C-alpha cells in the first residue's frame, strides 16, 4: 500500500515516470499476487452496497492500479471475483490496448 | 379585520423520522 | 418463456420510444407517473427505459399527494428504481419512503392500512436487496405493523385467528378477512426478506 501511495505520488509529480512505474506496477503484481488481494478493494473503492461513478479511464494513477490488480490476478482465482462491472469492461479494455503490460485473464 | 379567517388551515402530515409532510 | 416471444420485442420497441419521448420532455415522464400505470409494467419499463433515473427527483413530491394509490404507485417505483440504480440518492429516497410508510402507519384506518400495505409491504424486500442499513429501519417498521395487525386481529373473531398459530413453519403456497390476509403478508414479507439475506 505504501508503495503504490509513493508510486502514484511519482506518477502525479513525474509524467515522463509512468512508462517505467506501470511496468514496475506490472512485475511488482506478478510476485505478490496475495499480498494484493486485500488491498484489490481498498484500491478499487468497490462500495459494498452502492454502484460507484466509472473512474477517469485516461488517470494514469487508476490505470497502474488496474495494470497491478492485472497482473496479481493471473495467479490468483479469487482476484475476477471482486471485479466491479466498470472494472472488467476497463479490464477488457487496456487487455487489447496494452497487452504488454496487462496480461490475459480467466474471466 | 381579523374576523374574516384568511387563513388556510396546515393541510399537512407531520413525517417523523422514525420538515416534509404528506398535503391534504 | 416470457422472455422469447413477439410480446418481448414490442415491449423493447416501445420501452425505446418513450425512452425518446422522456428524454424529449421528462415532464411527460412525471405525468405518466403521477397518473400512473399498472404496477406489473414496473419492472419492464424500470429496466428497458434508461431514462428513468430521473424518477427519482419527482418521487418524493408524488409520495406527498393525498392520493393514496399515488403514494403505492410511489413506493413500487421506488423500489424497481433502488433495484436497478443502487445510489445515495436511491437510499435518501428509500429511507424518505420507510419514513413515510411509519408516519402513516398511524394515520391510515384499518381499511386504508390493509389498502397501503397489501401492495406496497413487497416493496420492502427491495429496500433491503438494495440497501442492507436499511435492515434496522425496516424490520422495526415490519414489527410495529406486525403489532398493530396482531391487534386487529384480536379485535373481532376471526375464522382462522393467526394469534394462535404463533409457531407454523414456512407455509409456502381465498375470500379471508383483511386482517389474517395482511398478518398472513407481513409473515411473507419477513420471510422473504430474511431467504434473500441467507441464501
Amino acid at each position: 500500500h505504501l508503495a503504490l501511495v509513493e508510486l502514484l505520488k511519482n506518477l502525479t509529480k513525474y509524467p515522463t515516470d509512468r512508462d517505467s512505474i506501470w511496468k514496475c506496477l506490472k512485475f511488482l503484481g506478478s510476485r505478490h499476487p496475495t499480498l494484493v488481494l486485500p488491498l484489490v478493494p481498498e484500491l478499487l473503492s468497490t462500495h459494498p452496497f452502492f454502484d460507484t461513478a466509472e473512474p477517469d479511464m485516461d488517470d494514469p494513477a487508476y490505470i497502474a492500479v488496474l495494470v497491478l490488480i492485472f497482473n496479481a490476478a493471473k495467479t490468483c482465482p479469487t482476484m475476477p471475483a471482486l471485479f466491479s462491472d466498470h472494472t472488467f469492461r476497463h479490464y477488457a479494455y487496456l487487455r487489447d490496448s496494452l497487452s504488454h503490460l496487462v496480461p490475459a485473464l480467466r474471466l | 379585520g381579523s374576523v374574516g379567517k384568511k387563513v388556510v388551515q396546515e393541510t399537512g402530515i407531520k413525517v417523523r423520522s422514525r420538515g416534509f409532510q404528506v398535503a391534504l | 418463456d416470457n422472455l422469447l416471444c413477439n410480446l418481448r420485442e414490442v415491449q423493447c420497441l416501445i420501452c425505446c420510444l418513450l425512452h425518446q419521448m422522456y428524454i424529449a420532455d421528462p415532464n411527460i415522464a412525471k405525468l405518466v407517473h403521477f397518473q400512473g400505470y399498472p404496477c406489473e409494467l414496473l419492472p419492464l419499463t424500470v429496466a428497458g427505459i434508461p431514462s428513468m433515473h430521473i424518477c427519482l427527483d419527482f418521487i418524493p413530491e408524488l409520495i406527498a399527494q393525498p392520493e393514496l394509490e399515488k403514494q403505492i404507485f410511489a413506493i413500487q417505483l421506488l423500489s424497481h428504481l433502488c433495484i436497478q440504480y443502487a445510489l445515495p440518492k436511491s437510499l435518501s429516497v428509500a429511507r424518505l419512503a420507510v419514513n413515510v410508510m411509519g408516519t402513516l402507519l398511524t394515520v391510515l384506518t384499518q381499511a386504508k392500512r390493509y389498502a397501503f400495505f397489501m401492495p406496497t409491504l413487497p416493496s420492502l424486500v427491495s429496500f433491503c436487496r438494495a440497501f442492507p442499513p436499511l435492515y434496522e429501519d425496516i424490520m422495526s417498521l415490519l414489527i410495529q405493523i406486525g403489532q398493530v395487525c396482531a391487534s386487529d386481529v384480536a379485535t373481532q373473531t376471526r375464522d382462522i385467528d393467526p394469534i394462535i398459530t404463533r409457531l407454523q413453519q414456512i407455509k409456502e403456497k381465498g375470500s379471508m378477512d383483511p386482517d389474517v390476509q395482511l398478518c398472513h403478508c407481513i409473515e411473507r414479507t419477513v420471510i422473504e426478506i430474511i431467504n434473500m439475506s441467507v441464501s
